[PDB]
RNA sequence: UACCUGGUUGAUCCUGCCAGUAGUCAUAUGCUUGUCUCAAAGAUUAAGCCAUGCAUGUGCAAGUAUGAACCAAUGAACUGUGAAACUGCGAAUGGCUCAUUAAAUCAGUUAUAGUUUGUUUGAUGGUAUACUCGGAUAACCGUAGUAAUUCUAGAGCUAAUACGUGCAACAAACCCCGACUUCUGGGAGGGGCGCAUUUAUUAGAUGAUGAUUCAUGAUAACUCGACGGAUCGCACGGCCGCCGGCGACGCAUCAUUCAAAUUUCUGCCCUAUCAACUUUCGAUGGUAGGAUAGGGGCCUACCAUGGUGGUGACGGGUGACGGAGAAUUAGGGUUCGAUUCCGGAGAGGGAGCCUGAGAAACGGCUACCACAUCCAAGGAAGGCAGCAGGCGCGCAAAUUACCCAAUCCUGACACGGGGAGGUAGUGACAAUAAAUAACAAUACCGGG
RNA sequence: CGCGGUAAUUCCAGCUCCAAUAGCGUAAUUUAAGUUGUUGCAGUUAAAAAGCUCGUAGUUGGACCUUGGGCCGCGACCCCGUUACUUUGAAGAAAUUAGAGUGCUCAAAGCAAGCCAUCGCUCUGGAUACAUUAGCAUGGGAUAACAUCAUAGGA
RNA sequence: CUCCGCCGGCACCUUAUGAGAAAUCAAAGUCUUUGGGUUCCGGGGGGAGUAUGGUCGCAAGGCUGAAACUUAAAGGAAUUGACGGAAGUGGUGGAGCGAUUUGUCCUUUGUACACACCGCCCGUCGCUCCUACCGAUUGAAUGGUCCGGUGAAGUGUUCGGAUCGCGGCGACGGCCGACGUCGCGAGAAGUCCAUUGAACCUUAUCAUUUAGAGGAAGGAGAAGUCGUAACAAGGUUUCCGUAGGUGAACCUGCGGAAGGAUCAUUG
């Protein structure tokens, strides 16, 4: 090619959007933004195929040109607006406001939230380093730059920030017996604390995380995200609790409910 | 026009590789600035990849350049080439490039010398600091013998034809000592 | 690109190997007068759908008892056999899946089950009257007489509300008639 | 379904092949063809040649209206709605094709501590007539030329977020020189000092990485620096003229995102009746440069003699784009993979470029070769391997239809546009379901 | 393979019958083929052991080294050489394949949907498996490969 | 000399519990209950060990080694019969995979015959077609490389300066306008060198396509001719290698084999 790529065919599109196969042959490609393509849930996904407020593309640009979305605290008009993990999303004509989180299967859940608990995100820092003039400055996974952030905050830590005042309130140390949930591969969406941390010299680095119910799973260090200081998360989760059940305790459940 | 891809070598067995593509543009190569040391100062606006600027210079007379054991930095007349150790064409062209050894005016140095330390090569409080700073000055005869004729043996340090200018240090010790074993060898 | 190339389609039967062996086409023939078959595709067709059932059958026998997979996918086919009318309560194990005949599936069409439930004096009755909108399984009509027939849905086959036979007006041969008259 | 059958003999048992038997999201062709759903479709031969039409344009309250434009109002700069045009952005995506290409593309897996990146998101921005600078130009208007083309000259006007200038709200700190002072110091005054650029010295300990003379600080200078707002909309209040909100557009830096480029390891069909190949004129490495966005024989100068090879180098063939995959498969395997997803490459063949963040672009330009169009013979204009359609070639493949309603992309943009894409037409490629009769009575044949 | 020379079960026809059936016939590739053979073929006489020997690469290479035992309790206890191999984990796009759910009327499909009827609800669902080789990491050391392997001159 | 052992060697006899299509084999066994290691080597019959290329050899030739085309069999072992210009009918049971055989003691033996020797068969020369090969003419046509050149166009660079602006000094004429005067800036055509480099010409080479007089194969089909070389001891047993000769099958010399017509002379 000689540029860049404009158009996402819906066959290439990521699998967790569950779009499906014979809706047209292209889907929503995510505009550049604080998540990655890849990993993001777009504005137009979770107005029409999630909440079912618009049933077209049309209908999605009717809404957002309204006015009536905010993401992180701020109206965004784009519909292909890169909404991701921990984004808080906010209608307030309807006085709802929505967490992305992920469910145990990897799939981007809009979580309700309280209007209290939607003034902050949890962002996981990227890097600390010196910026221009010597001033320290903090980054993070969602494209945020924060100035002179505490100096007890390191990379792949987890800051509390405030939307209304943009600063943050509170941060957590990725340290051994903190909460967290995977945000990348297969285990995506399952939420336990930290038992070890295996480094190894040159390559990525594997977190050993234990859930609740005692199950062990493996991870690298870049699809970690804290959620809390011990074993309670500073957010609420989603109805699986960050378990993830295997098929058989599914259709256990699913004989269950049936039977009822 | 020039490329810079792998494409028309040879492999490392011997072997043709055939063309798969045409040349990208993303791999061009230019024409050689080939800055000339001559007092009609040309440099050009180069639109490179990005939309960014490259100054290429064609003609140069005067540059930056540090005395590094004096932690000084005059701007200063360039005089003449001298040695180039990749080919003496450059140096009967009189071409500028980074490495070159070049001819360059001492007069703002000895200027600099005499304002700071006092000695040529009004107050209590001006002789005090300047007899602090006389005491422990050394220099290394070297030096003082080229300024003597008013010519620092000097290194481009600077690229000119990507720059635009022709900045560089003043030599001293062991790379002083081997071009001028060099210089008297031409 | 066309989307409507991403649609999937597959093959419901083979051939036989053999075109001209007497003892296939002697149990052929048997089986399709039964069961009032249109020709032998679709006999062909339920017997390629049983192989594909015998094969993840055996596949999972194949397996150990504790294999999640062999629990979960025997399971599920157990269910699904259970759930059609193929498999007895007793009859509760992979082993009897394997067990399983042509005559088995051929039993639990609507064709059959509309002949056995006394609907129609024959299997070729039963088959006309299903293609001639008669039947209806729970509240839907059903004109396909290779239609399976659940466990649950057998107690509702039923003659339709629109059809003569099921309390709606006469057709049209009977009211000219009477027009005539 | 882990399967065989005919054929050598006068007969037999073998070996062994021929023939049969089944499949093909496999092509063509023949005959036949009622209904439903589904659906490939000029790849194979010619990456051969193309008449005609269409496939890319774009306007918000928010850059620029004085249409001699329209509606409504009726001493006022500009009512509103606004064609045109300038300015901005896009046209580097998509679509098409598979010619070239055999460790090459490509796949998985690395790397950038070896780089660029319009845009998005976040943060950042201080030492350079002002109650606001200058000259043009389009549209418009009217003199034209030419056979002619979004071929073209001259004259009269007038805008800016076009172009070009120019105060740039003010400051501390820090560095250097340094009159005087009474003095290991104090110190007026002068110079430097924004950000960026280039070089050099220095700090970075015992902030960061597995690892950096790293991030970053300080200092000396340097650069004839396209930087550091002479822009627009809405609302317009608070203090006595001064302050004042919410936005839009734009400049620069870092980070992020969208990506590319290069790059590590391993992996490819047949052929030895291809065993040596590469190195003048780069072949392998080294030094110093040049060039590039950046590493690199990428190129130059000098130097050394290396580098690959029966573990098949080099060469040749491929009716060879690679992969995901497809057909057939007890298992193992065999064959295919032009085509809708990913990657690559090309736009008749080469080559070279401009613009631009991004192109060695072809529905952009320049030239040559080959074809070829109009001409008033003076010139002028070309590129369907986009959609449709037409010649040709062939065994072999559809309409010169409708539409942006869906999907989504793009623009100044909720609005325009989209032969992307969808809808219908042709369509026994392929696939799914499924009629052409059922019942009863007489008569017959029966059987039980 | 064969049939047809006057009685043609085989040609040309009629009748009847047979197979498949809205389909079927005819003209590269898979199967059949254990007729390419790794699983898995042959080589006295059917095709096929080089005339014979040496010999480099390649391929293949004898045996030997921490075992028992009990206790607690299937884990544990007690008395700065590599690699193959194996185990587990992370990756290995989607679509395709296998497969869970779901009565598009069935089906090929699709990724929908379902609920006594609800100004709504089920957080509705939109699983999972597979994915050579090569790369990364974890445990194991039986088997095997390479490197050593009495100046140990050891500490 | 005799007897008993052990190791190693050339062999022999019997037997199947084995294997095999059988003949037969104590390995040719330990194989669908399939795997000790390793080398070479076969894939229906011809064309064909032929063409061509390469290599070795003085040569003879050796090694390596096709294709086109053609054909439904060729071939192996064994059985019965027939023939030899070779010698002298069931049953049941048993053997064999089996055809068969024993019983039934013309037989044995060889067979490439089974229409059964009045058989089968080989080759030259005739004649109809097909395929392939060699082949001078330094045979042509097509394209790619090699060597020299020529070289569009662009890009960078050197001069260049049509022209246009801004200002300047002083002055003249009535802020405008003209001229002379002098700086700065922009800058077209053109031009210089370099670079990329299409394309053209030249030498030779390679890869193609490729006529080709003539020569010489192979196959198929009619089928004539001359003989009878292979099959019986085939009437000179057959065949292998090499050399020479002949109308043709072939003959002969030297060495070899039984696939022989002899498993046999302690006589
Ligand atoms: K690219
Ligand atoms: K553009
Ligand atoms: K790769
Ligand atoms: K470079
Ligand atoms: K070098
Ligand atoms: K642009
Ligand atoms: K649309
Ligand atoms: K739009
Ligand atoms: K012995
Ligand atoms: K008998
Ligand atoms: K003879
Ligand atoms: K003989
Ligand atoms: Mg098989
Ligand atoms: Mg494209
Ligand atoms: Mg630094
Ligand atoms: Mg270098
Ligand atoms: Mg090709
Ligand atoms: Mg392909
Ligand atoms: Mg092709
Ligand atoms: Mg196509
Ligand atoms: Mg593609
Ligand atoms: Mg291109
Ligand atoms: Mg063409
Ligand atoms: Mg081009
Ligand atoms: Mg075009
Ligand atoms: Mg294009
Ligand atoms: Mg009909
Ligand atoms: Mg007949
Ligand atoms: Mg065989
Ligand atoms: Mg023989
Ligand atoms: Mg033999
Ligand atoms: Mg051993
Ligand atoms: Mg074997
Ligand atoms: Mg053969
Ligand atoms: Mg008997
Ligand atoms: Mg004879
Ligand atoms: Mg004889």
């Amino acid at each position: 090619a000689r540029g860049l790529k404009k158009h996402l065919k819906r066959l290439n599109a990521p699998s967790h959007w569950m779009l499906d196969k014979l809706g047209g042959a292209f889907a929503p490609k995510p505009s550049s933004g604080p998540h990655k393509a890849r990993e993001c849930l777009p504005l137009i996904l979770i107005l029409r195929n999630r909440l079912k407020y618009a049933l077209t593309y049309r209908e999605v640009q009717s809404i957002l040109m309204q006015r009536h979305i905010m993401v992180d605290g701020k109206v965004r008009t784009d519909k292909t607006y890169p909404a991701g993990f921990m984004d808080i999303i906010s209608i307030p004509k309807t006085g709802e406001n929505y967490r992305l989180l992920y469910d145990t299967k990897g799939r981007f859940r809009l979580h309700s939230v309280r209007d209290e608990d939607a003034k902050f995100k949890l962002c996981k820092v990227r890097s600390v380093q010196f910026g221009q003039k010597g001033i320290p400055y903090l980054n993070t996974y969602d494209g945020r730059t924060i100035r002179y952030p505490d100096p007890l905050i390191k990379a792949n830590d987890t800051i509390k920030l405030d939307l209304e005042t943009n600063k943050i309130v509170d941060f957590i140390k990725f340290d051994v017996g903190n909460v967290v949930m995977v945000t990348g591969g297969r285990n995506t969406g399952r939420v336990g604390v930290i038992k070890n941390r295996e480094k190894h010299k040159g390559t990525f680095e594997t977190i050993h995380v234990e859930d609740a119910q005692g199950h062990q799973f493996a991870t690298r260090l870049g699809n970690v995200f804290t959620i809390g200081k011990g074993t309670k998360p500073w957010v609420s989760l989603p109805k699986g609790k960050g378990i993830k059940l295997t098929i058989i305790e599914e259709q256990r459940k699913r004989d269950a409910a049936a039977q009822a | 026009g020039i490329s810079r891809d792998s494409m028309h070598k040879r492999r490392a067995t011997g072997g043709k590789q055939k063309a798969w593509r045409k040349k990208r543009k993303y791999e061009l190569g230019r024409q050689p600035a080939n800055t000339k040391l001559s007092s009609n100062k040309t440099v050009r606006r180069v639109r490179v990849r990005g939309g960014n600027v490259k100054w290429r210079a064609l003609r140069l007379d005067t540059g930056n350049f540090s005395w590094g054991s004096e932690a000084v930095t005059r701007k200063t007349r360039l005089l003449d080439v001298v040695y180039n150790s990749s080919n003496n064409e450059l140096v009967r062209t009189q071409t500028l490039v980074k490495n070159a050894i070049v001819q360059v005016d001492a007069a703002p140095f000895k200027q600099w010398y005499l304002t700071h330390y006092g000695v040529e090569i009004k107050s209590n409080n001006v002789q005090r600091k300047l007899e602090k700073r006389q005491q422990g000055r050394t220099l290394d005869s070297h030096i003082e013998e080229q300024f003597s004729g008013g010519r620092l043996l000097a290194c481009i340090s600077s690229r000119p034809g990507q720059c635009g200018r022709a900045d560089g240090y003043i030599l001293e010790g062991k790379e002083l000592e081997f071009y001028m074993r060099k210089l008297q060898k031409k | 690109v066309h989307v409507n190339f991403y649609r999937n389609y597959g093959k419901t039967f083979k051939k036989p190997r053999r075109p001209y062996e007497k003892e296939r086409l002697d149990a052929e023939l048997k089986l399709v007068g039964e069961y009032g078959l249109r020709c032998k595709r679709e006999l062909w067709r339920v017997q390629y759908a049983l192989s594909r059932i015998r094969n993840a059958a055996r596949h999972l026998l194949t397996l150990d008892e504790k294999n999640p997979r062999r629990i979960f996918e025997g399971a599920a086919l157990l269910r699904r056999m259970n759930r059609y009318g193929l498999l007895a309560e007793g009859q509760d194990k992979l082993d009897y899946v394997l067990a399983l005949t042509a005559e088995n599936f051929l039993a639990r069409r609507l064709q059959t089950l509309v002949f056995k439930a006394g609907m129609a004096k024959s299997i070729h009755h039963a088959r006309v009257l299903i293609r001639q909108r008669h039947i209806r399984v729970g509240r839907q009509i059903v004109n396909v007489p290779s239609f399976m027939v659940r466990v649950e849905s057998e107690k509702h086959i039923d003659f339709s509300l629109t059809s003569p036979f099921g309390g709606g007006p006469a057709g049209r041969v009977k009211r000219k008639n009477q027009k005539k008259a």
